[PDB]
């Protein structure tokens, strides 16, 4: 169904989680402990940005159906991953991908002998949990990003390659920090980090000849009234999260 | 994990199996009926033979290629479903209840000129669609042709098609089944696309009248000889740059060889356009065959009698 993986804020709110007594603020911790360590393993084991968010969504999904009082996100972000690599084109070995996990989860720890019982289990235990996630998510795994609409959208707007670039971190940070790709169609969030980047770099995109609104274009339903909702919403998790920021600021 | 929920995947046993219906060339696949409406289904496990890395990519591609295809002539998947050890998955697909290799071996089927031109617009316009959505089939043969008892004909079994794309492409050449392999991939071809398909499409369009694969070798060097004593020899003028990584590098073909596709069908087929449809299908280059909109647009499909619905049979 086209309204399957969206949901309402009250949906978001009765989740699988808060059934078994987590707190929202927690689950949106573990959400983000889940985004951030696929990101971190994605980025040892070579995978695109493009993998680690079809993982993210994997991960987002998954939490919709399962409590994370059964599934840990240290456990499933290893599998969502294995999986996105394999669905995204970029098959990364099992043996590989436990390796990895094993060194983000574990630092100091030494990865166990590859013939060890203990090891053996680890690998079982991926592949087991691969398969829950398949059918968690029913086996609908063609993920949209809104990375894809921003790409339209900054062109048919005329933007400077920083506008565009800063537009691309808003939407891969739009992942790692909120529930939007539970909520928001992949063209409308592609507009709330359009927005916010014009707000943060001071840029205006000028009234079409027609007297349309840049977004328009982009997605009839969206409204400058969510627009702002939704980039101040963004905007606030962004200035929780150190060092972030830094990475788009203008310093001259 | 024995007590998880589940709520879009379902499991199989809501189906009943009936029947196998693929035991011959294929895996696991069965005609089933759904146990509240009577609706009949295919069911085709997904095997896990030597899968050391988890779910099969392979699978994964189909399932990606099967929900991303939505068309009249081309088989629908109507969900996954799973098997609550270790436990399986299958595809389940609407039930077509004849097959174009079944009907052809059936001397008691015949069809008329005007569902012959029926049967062959629906398969190039299934193709037309699939190559519209870069997707090569691949493993064009009677057998993978559906027909729904309504006279619907439906592209079937894409476990072996792949997305395409536009420095030069390898793709894999163990593709197709040889009496369906078209030249292109005999000489060692990685850098194909839909015409490989059509010449598919050539073959199967030949055995509406032949009622007999037209070109049955047992090696390639065998299936190459048999394309040369059909469609005349591969010839660099035929063939421009057809010299270049065999013809002459091993692979020892004829060099007399004339075409005989009309002489040779001119006894089953009789229509001058029908004739001239499969001669233009049958091309030795990839680039000089035609492609499904030119053969759709073809006389064949717009003259009498018209391409007529299918009754025959039941
Ligand atoms: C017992 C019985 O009634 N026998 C009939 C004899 C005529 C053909 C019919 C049939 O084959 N029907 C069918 C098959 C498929 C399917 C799925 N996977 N593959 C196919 C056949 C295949 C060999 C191409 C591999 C689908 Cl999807 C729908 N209907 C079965």
């Amino acid at each position: 169904n086209n309204k399957r993986w969206y949901f309402t804020r009250e949906q978001l709110e009765n989740s699988p989680s808060r059934a078994f007594g987590v707190d929202p603020d927690k689950e949106l911790s573990y959400r983000q402990q889940a985004a951030n360590l696929l990101q971190d393993m994605g980025q040892r084991l070579n995978v695109s940005q493009l993998t680690i968010n079809t993982a993210i969504v994997y991960m987002h999904r998954f939490y919709m159906i399962q409590s994370f009082t059964r599934f840990p996100g240290n456990s499933v972000a290893p599998a969502a991953l294995f999986l996105a690599a394999k669905v995204e084109g970029q098959p990364k070995k099992l043996e590989h991908v436990i390796r990895v996990a094993h060194t983000c989860l574990h630092p100091q720890e030494s990865l166990p002998d590859t013939r060890s019982e203990a090891y053996l289990q680890q690998v079982q235990d991926l592949v087991i949990l691969e398969s829950i996630i398949l059918q968690t998510l029913g086996f609908e795994l063609t993920i949209d990003h809104p990375h894809t609409h921003v790409v339209k959208c900054t062109q048919l707007v005329r933007a400077s390659k920083d506008l565009a670039q800063t537009s691309y971190f808003m939407a891969t940070n739009s992942l790692h920090l909120t529930t939007f790709s539970l909520q928001y169609t992949p063209p409308v969030v592609a507009c709330v980090c359009i927005h916010l980047a014009c707000k943060w770099s001071n840029w205006e995109i000028p009234v079409s000849t027609d007297g349309k609104h840049w977004w328009e274009y982009v997605d009839a339903t969206v409204t400058l009234e969510l627009l702002d909702e939704l980039t101040h919403e963004l905007l606030q998790i962004l200035e929780k999260t150190p060092n972030r920021l830094k990475r788009i600021w203008n310093w001259r | 994990y024995d007590d998880n929920e589940c709520p879009f995947c379902d499991e199989v046993s809501k189906y009943e199996k009936l029947a196998k219906i693929g035991q011959g060339t294929f895996g696991e696949v069965f005609k089933a009926r759904h146990r509240k409406t009577g609706q009949r289904v295919a069911l085709k496990k997904v095997l896990m033979e030597n899968e050391k890395e988890g779910f099969p990519i392979t699978a994964l591609r189909e399932i990606k290629i099967l929900q991303l295809l939505k068309h009249e002539n081309v088989v629908n998947l109507i969900e996954i479903c799973r098997t609550k050890c270790k436990g399986s998955i299958y595809l389940v697909f609407d039930f077509c209840e004849h097959d174009l290799a079944g009907l052809l071996s059936n001397v008691l089927v015949k069809f008329t000129l005007s569902e012959i031109k029926r049967v062959m617009q629906m398969l190039l316009n299934g193709l037309f669609y699939i190559h519209r959505n870069k997707i090569l089939h691949r493993d064009m043969k009677a057998a993978n042709v559906l027909i729904t008892r309504d006279g619907v004909l439906k592209l079937a079994d894409f476990g072996l098609a792949r997305a395409f794309s536009l420095n030069p492409n390898r793709y894999t050449n163990r593709v197709v089944t040889l009496w369906y392999r078209p030249p292109e991939l005999l000489l060692g071809e990685r850098d194909y696309g839909p015409p490989i398909d059509l010449w598919g499409a050539g073959c199967i369009m030949a055995e509406m009248w032949t009622r007999s694969p037209i070109m049955q070798g047992n090696t390639e060097q065998h299936q190459l000889a048999l394309i040369s004593q059909l469609c005349g020899s591969i010839t660099p003028e035929v063939w421009p740059n057809v010299d270049n990584y065999e013809l002459y590098e091993k692979l020892e073909l004829v060099k007399g060889q004339k075409r005989k596709v009309k002489d040779r069908l001119a006894a089953y087929v009789r229509d001058p356009y029908a004739l001239d449809l499969i001669d233009k299908l049958l091309v030795l280059d990839p680039a000089q065959r035609i492609d499904s909109e030119d053969a759709l647009e073809h006389d064949f499909f717009w003259s009498d009698p018209m391409p007529s619905d299918l009754k025959g049979m039941l």
